[PDB]
């Protein structure tokens, strides 16, 4: 993937914006903390990122500073937890994120063809974003979804056993607006 | 001969000796000592063989230049080799060699250090000038000037 | 003015003048070291009474020189190599990361090296 | 002898076969630098090298300033 | 509990639960390290400690493997040297080729270990190259180059729990794991500069010393520090007449191996506004003159006011040895005075601790015993700001026992948990009655510490009467082997001026408008009258408000050029070690005034060091054992604190406040750095900005 | 012990009655985690407050008047030094080498 350890201040993202919970997930965060021992809330952290991050889009540099004081921890601590894992998007990232797994199990059933279909019809190799703001063509490793192989998988949901002809029809359902059914 | 060092033991060469031991002796070996180490230097050009010149040990032996400047390693015994040197393990030596002048010896004192702790240089001509009260006396002026010549004196050598 | 003479500064507020012997160097002005003992000032001993100025050793800035290099892009890559543009001849191979947004110099031939995308960045 | 040029000192001296003057392009030095007329030693003249400390002291003396007590 | 363990046939016994390294030192047998340090939490990250246990299939780390009875340990097989250099080679394989540029060449740990325990070549030719990484800038005491770090998490300990700075961290994963701050900001703390002693390799170095020597050119001088009240032993590198840089040396019992960026980092003052040579005063300018013509112009202006008895007014600095405060005093005493004390601008003419018992006015409890206080009392202090090593000292226990920090006065960001009471006497009087007296009642080791800017206010007579009322009321404080009643000061001649009675306890005296005015060294003189008419002499090393206050000036020498006596805030008597001489024609500051007591016609009978120090044993006997602290017997100790219980005196209820305003600017010395200007643009006087200003 | 070897050895006056000599043993550095060169006690004289270290004017070089100032001698035990000393009639001073407290350490330490 993109890993990058350092923050550089840009318009998109700067500490300057402001960031909060919204209401509805005010209450929602108080019970991921219930589920840990008080003495030890501090393991919130990941939760509480992932809740920021579906709520504003990405995990800003406001989200981590915001969940570092909501659990009364020092900023750089959060600045681990976040740069560790690479599900937490310190980018405004697209819409939809388009990972394709190019491991072994997956490479034997054909990903690369996967890989190269979608290239020359979103025109954004991998790591690049669509000018629209609508997709983001990201390499992944290995999801867990190797039996079915030719397996990709965009936002929260999953495809397996695809083709390159099937691939472009599930990016022309996500560009005409219309969810291609996932199995 | 008797304790033979760097390669001495894989060339033929003699020695001459002498029966009066007068000067005119010693004017004699030294010129078969001209023909002999002739003889070896002729040896030494046909049988030199390939190979490194130095140990391969970059901890005792600098490395080479272009692989100092590719190397991480290298680099590093380069800069330790001439900011602190090599240290020796801790001891005391005697070596001896065959040199033109006579039996030249050090008496180096290791403290496992990189400096070492003392170095006595025996020198042939020191030896050789303490005799000359010995070997002159009774002899006339001008026999002293060859007598001085015939012990090849350097005075470097023996006020080391 | 013998201020600009005596201090180390980043550039030379005038340009230099090359049959100037009172100048830290041909090509400069001021002494580019705050420790750099300044040229009049040394000059300015018993021992040059008697001396022409001229003929003394005078050789070019190397600060002024390094910076006549123009700066070196590199092409969809963000860390450049350097060796000294002579290889054995030249200084130890090191890599420079050039992910900031300027230019960074090499640490011993003194050669800048940036990313294309920076460019523009860069000249203004 | 210090007037023969640094170029063909070492001609002279059996230290090659290639003159400067036939030294390939690449074979040249490459001087950011411009080249003057050589110059000979200068000794026993008064263009001799004047020797100096390239280094300012180590210690500046204080500055000294008045101000009036109250 | 000790185990008897064995390495490489050799018998160790250590408490149980050491590590194997700690049992290998011990023992004699050197195990190599890069991520090991004896003084930060326990990490296994860099694997070159690796040990054979004698029946066990894998190689344990010996820094983090705990020590077992029975356990044999090979640390020299076959097996461990093809670890070191596998694990040599992994260290070098992305390490830059740097070492002619990089300013831990002589000194580096990386090389030596290497070079002793890895192989002499190495098999890196990959045509990818070396990673690559950015210079994290943290401000302009720290000097980043990260491609040489090998991730040794040295800084990261450091500056998490001795610092207790939590800004510095790992971000990042694998190979791109990178140290730093994250974001684009500083390092805020007052021990952040330590970090570049611990770091082994050229990540961290020194900012203000980058490329100006190599280690093997600089000669090493054992010596004190006079920057605090602590007097953390040091280690001054000198080359030939230039002092390069300070570092730290171990002493368990005042710093531990830490210094505060004040002490390393101020030596760039010493050669700035340096007085070199003698001044005199003619009108509006000051003017060159020599020795002789300096002195006997001293001798004219002495006679031409003719002071009395309590005219002629001594005032001594905080950077001012004992050997010029006796000599001072002496030769005051000569001329029928008394009218002697330091800069300060304390409210009451004798101080609230007074000067009759050592026990009121040192640190009695001792810095090594803090290890095992229980409860803590701070009154009116920021030790963070004034002693910074002893504040993470305190920082230490705190973190790894149960002890409790009670604090009254002015609230200060600090580095531990602070149980804030309040910011008057009144707090304190309440605190000592309710429960926070009652925790220090039944505390085993109990520890109250009182700052030295509390006799600088309004109620430092009420603060010593709530403490020494409390103690001597309360029969755990003062025991035949415990001492519970601290004094922790800020300047390092305080406690040898008290020693030697370098005091006024005369109210009546300290009013007399003088006319002869002898300041030595003296600067704090905003608040200390001067008057205009009055003939004022200054003798120091510094150009700054003494000196321009001054109608001649006489050059003195530093710490650094002097053999100079100095007592801390513990009592413990330390001596410099002289490395350099002073510049110009700067003399001894003992000399200059037995110099001068000749032309006054009051000659000391002081001809040499020797005799000089031997006059400190007839001022106070314990001057002359160095390193070695007196204490006040428990009887003598009692009635002391008794002396200080004054009833009938009101509380005015006003703030204790710090006394320290700028961290950096504490003396002439650090206002004089150029290191401490950048320090206070980037980092602040409170060092409480967190972006950088000045760097771009 | 008690003969004045001093009265033979040549060595100048000077050493006796103004040098002042430290045995002490070298501290550990605070950049280096080695601890070799702390293993050996060592002599050394005290600098002279004048004329230790002057500036020459024609090249910068470093002058001085001291012949003792690069001058350390070795020994390998302190009562050796001592010995030495008082042997030379040397006028010296003892500087006691600082010694660390051990502390346990381990790993579980870092939660407990
Ligand atoms: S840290 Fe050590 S090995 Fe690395 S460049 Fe510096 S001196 Fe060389
Ligand atoms: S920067 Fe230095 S101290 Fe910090 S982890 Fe790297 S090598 Fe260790
Ligand atoms: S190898 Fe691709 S999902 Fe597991
Ligand atoms: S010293 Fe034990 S693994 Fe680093
Ligand atoms: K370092
Ligand atoms: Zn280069």
């Amino acid at each position: 993937s993109h890993m990058i350890s350092v923050h550089r201040d840009t318009p998109k993202d700067n500490p300057e914006i402001p960031f909060e919970f919204t209401k509805e997930n005010l209450e929602r965060a108080k019970e991921i903390i219930a589920k840990y021992p008080p003495q030890y809330k501090k393991g919130a952290v990941m939760p509480l990122l992932d809740l920021g991050q579906r709520q504003l889009g990405f995990t800003s540099i406001s989200v981590m500073n915001y969940v570092a004081k909501y659990l009364d921890m020092p900023p750089m601590r959060v600045y681990e937890v976040a740069t560790f894992y690479t599900m937490y998007n310190r980018k405004p990232m697209g819409k939809y994120n388009v990972q394709v797994c190019t491991t072994t199990p997956c490479q034997l059933c054909g990903s690369d063809g996967i890989m190269k279909a979608i290239t020359e019809h979103l025109q954004i190799r991998p790591g690049q974003t669509t000018p629209d703001n609508l997709f983001t063509l990201q390499e992944v490793e290995c999801l867990g979804a190797c039996v079915n192989a030719p397996m990709i998988a965009v936002n929260d949901d999953f495809y397996e056993d695809l083709t390159p002809e099937r691939t472009v029809e599930i990016l022309k359902g996500f560009q005409s607006g219309d969810i291609p059914k996932p199995g | 001969k008797s304790q033979p060092y760097d390669a001495y033991d894989k060339v033929d060469f003699d020695i001459a000796v002498g029966t009066k031991g007068d000067c005119y002796d010693r004017y004699l070996i030294r010129m078969t000592e001209f023909r002999q180490s002739l003889r070896i230097i002729e040896q030494c050009c046909n049988q030199m063989p390939p190979g490194p010149v130095k140990v391969e040990d970059f901890k005792v032996a600098p490395p080479p230049r272009a692989l100092m400047k590719e190397d991480m390693e290298a680099l590093i015994h380069h800069f330790l080799l001439y900011t602190k040197g090599y240290a020796v393990p801790a001891g005391e030596t005697y070596t001896a060699i065959e040199a033109p002048k006579g039996e030249m010896a050090v008496y180096v004192v290791s403290d496992g250090s990189e400096r070492p702790y003392r170095c006595k240089i025996r020198a042939p001509g020191f030896a050789h000038l303490g005799a000359f009260d010995h070997i002159a006396r009774g002899h006339f002026l001008p026999d002293a000037v060859a007598i001085i010549g015939t012990m090849d004196l350097v005075f470097g050598e023996v006020d080391r | 003015s013998t201020k600009e003479l005596t201090t180390a500064r980043i550039k030379d507020i005038s340009k230099p003048d090359e049959n100037n012997l009172q100048q830290q160097a041909p090509n400069r002005i001021s002494p580019w070291s705050k420790s750099q003992k300044p040229r009049a000032e040394a000059q300015d001993n018993v021992r040059f009474a008697v001396k022409d100025l001229a003929k003394q050793p005078r050789p070019y800035a190397a600060i002024d020189l390094i910076y006549k290099q123009p700066i070196r892009y590199i092409e969809h890559d963000n860390v450049a190599v350097c060796d000294g543009n002579g290889g054995a001849q030249g200084h130890p191979k090191v890599y420079i990361n050039l992910d900031q947004n300027k230019a960074i110099p090499c640490g011993y031939c003194g050669l800048r090296f940036a990313q294309a995308a920076f460019k523009e960045d860069i000249e203004s | 002898m210090s007037e023969v040029e640094p170029g063909w000192h070492y001609w002279l001296a059996y230290g090659t076969d290639v003159p400067p003057n036939q030294l390939k392009p690449e074979e040249k030095s490459v001087r950011a630098y411009p080249v003057k007329k050589h110059v000979p030693n200068l000794t026993y003249t008064d263009g001799a090298y004047v020797p100096y400390n390239t280094a300012r002291p180590k210690c500046a003396t204080w500055d000294p300033k008045v101000t009036e007590r109250p | 509990k000790e185990v008897e363990l064995t390495v490489d046939g050799v018998k160790v016994s250590i408490e149980a639960g050491s590590s194997i390294i700690q049992a290998a030192e011990k023992a004699g047998v050197t195990i190599p390290r890069y991520c090991y340090h004896e003084k930060l939490a326990v990490a296994g990250n860099c694997r070159m400690c690796l040990v054979e246990i004698e029946r066990s299939p894998k190689l344990a780390a010996s820094c983090a493997m705990p020590v077992q009875n029975g356990m044999s340990v090979l640390t020299n097989t076959p097996k461990i040297k093809k670890a070191r250099e596998g694990v040599t080679e992994m260290l070098l394989e992305n390490h830059p080729l740097d070492c002619p540029v990089c300013d831990q060449g002589g000194e580096c740990d990386l090389q030596e270990q290497s070079l002793r325990y890895g192989s002499d070549r190495g098999r890196f030719h990959e045509i990818v190259g070396k990673r690559a990484v950015e210079n994290k800038a943290i401000g302009p005491l720290i000097k980043t180059s990260m491609n040489r770090c090998i991730h040794c998490t040295r800084c990261v300990r450091f500056l998490n729990d001795v610092a207790g700075a939590p800004e510095f961290g790992t971000a990042g994963r694998g190979n791109d794991m990178q140290i730093g701050t994250y974001v684009e900001r500083n390092v805020n703390s007052e021990l952040s500069a330590n970090v570049i002693d611990l770091c082994p390799v050229g990540a961290l170095t020194s900012k203000p010393y980058a490329f100006r020597a190599r280690p093997w050119e600089l000669k090493r001088t054992e010596t004190i520090d006079v920057h605090d009240a602590l007097g953390s032993n040091v280690r001054v590198d000198t080359r030939g007449i230039e002092v390069m840089r300070v570092l730290p040396r171990l002493n368990d019992e005042i710093n531990e191996e830490w210094i505060s960026d004040k002490t390393r980092f101020a030596c760039d003052g010493l050669k700035t506004q340096r007085l070199t040579k003698p001044l005199i005063r003619q009108g509006n300018t000051f003017v060159d003159a020599t020795w002789e013509e300096a002195l006997a112009t001293i001798a004219e202006g002495f006679q031409k006011v003719q002071p009395k008895e309590n005219e002629i007014k001594a005032i001594v600095g905080s950077l001012t040895d004992l050997e010029s405060i006796v000599a001072l005093k002496d030769l005051v005493n000569k001329l029928g005075s008394e009218n002697v004390s330091t800069d300060g601008d304390a409210t009451t003419v004798p101080p609230a601790h007074g000067a009759d018992f050592r026990s009121n006015y040192i640190f009695n409890s001792t810095i090594d015993n803090i290890e095992e206080a229980d409860q803590i009392l701070l009154v009116g202090t920021n030790p963070r700001h004034e002693a910074a090593v002893l504040n993470a000292r305190i920082r230490k226990v705190w973190l790894r026992s149960d002890l409790e920090v009670h604090h009254v006065g002015e609230e200060f960001d600090s580095t531990f948990e602070l149980n804030h009471l309040g910011s008057d006497v009144n707090a304190l009087a309440k605190a000592l009655t309710g429960e926070v007296g009652k925790k220090l009642s039944e505390a085993s080791k109990p520890l109250i510490i009182i700052g030295s800017g509390v006799t600088e206010t309004q109620d430092a007579e009420a603060v010593y009467a709530t403490v020494a009322k409390f103690v001597t009321s309360n029969a755990n404080i003062v025991t035949p082997e415990w001492n519970g009643f601290n004094l922790l000061h800020r300047e390092a001649s305080r406690v040898g001026a008290l020693d030697v009675g370098f005091t006024t306890q005369s109210p009546e005296v300290a009013n007399t408008k003088a006319k002869f005015i002898y300041l030595l060294g003296a600067d704090e003189i905003v608040n200390k009258d001067i008057p205009k008419d009055a003939f004022v002499v200054y003798q120091g090393h510094h150009g700054d408000l003494g000196a321009s206050f001054a109608d001649v000036i006489l050059p003195g020498s530093a710490y650094t050029e002097k053999t100079a006596t100095y007592v801390n805030t513990e009592g413990r008597v330390q001596s410099t070690r002289a490395a350099t001489n002073p510049p110009g024609v700067a003399r001894e500051d003992w000399m200059i005034i037995r110099a001068l007591s000749e032309y006054l016609g009051a000659t000391l009978p002081y001809d040499n060091l020797y005799e000089m120090r031997s006059r400190l044993a007839d001022v106070a006997p314990h001057l002359l054992r160095h390193e070695v602290v007196e204490p006040v017997s428990e009887g003598i100790a009692k009635v002391g604190f008794q002396s200080l219980v004054k009833p009938g005196i009101q509380s005015k209820g006003v703030l204790l406040k710090n006394p320290i305003e700028n961290f950096y600017f504490t003396d002439v010395i650090s206002k004089s750095s150029p290191t401490m200007a950048k320090c206070v643009g980037s980092f602040g006087s409170k060092i409480e900005k967190i972006k950088d200003e000045k760097a771009n | 012990t008690d003969l004045a070897k001093e009265l033979v050895s040549g060595a100048p006056k000077e050493l006796i009655t103004e040098r002042v000599a430290r045995i002490y043993q070298e501290a550990k550095a605070a950049t280096q985690s080695g601890q070799h060169n702390t293993e050996t006690w060592k002599i050394d004289w005290d600098i002279l407050n004048k004329g230790n270290r002057w500036e020459n004017d024609l090249m910068g070089y470093q002058s001085s008047s001291d012949y003792m100032q690069g001058t350390i001698l070795k020994f390998d035990t302190r009562e050796g030094a001592i010995r030495f000393a008082k042997g030379q009639g040397w006028d010296y001073y003892i500087q006691e080498p600082k010694v660390r407290r051990f502390v346990k350490k381990d790993y579980s330490a870092n939660f407990y």
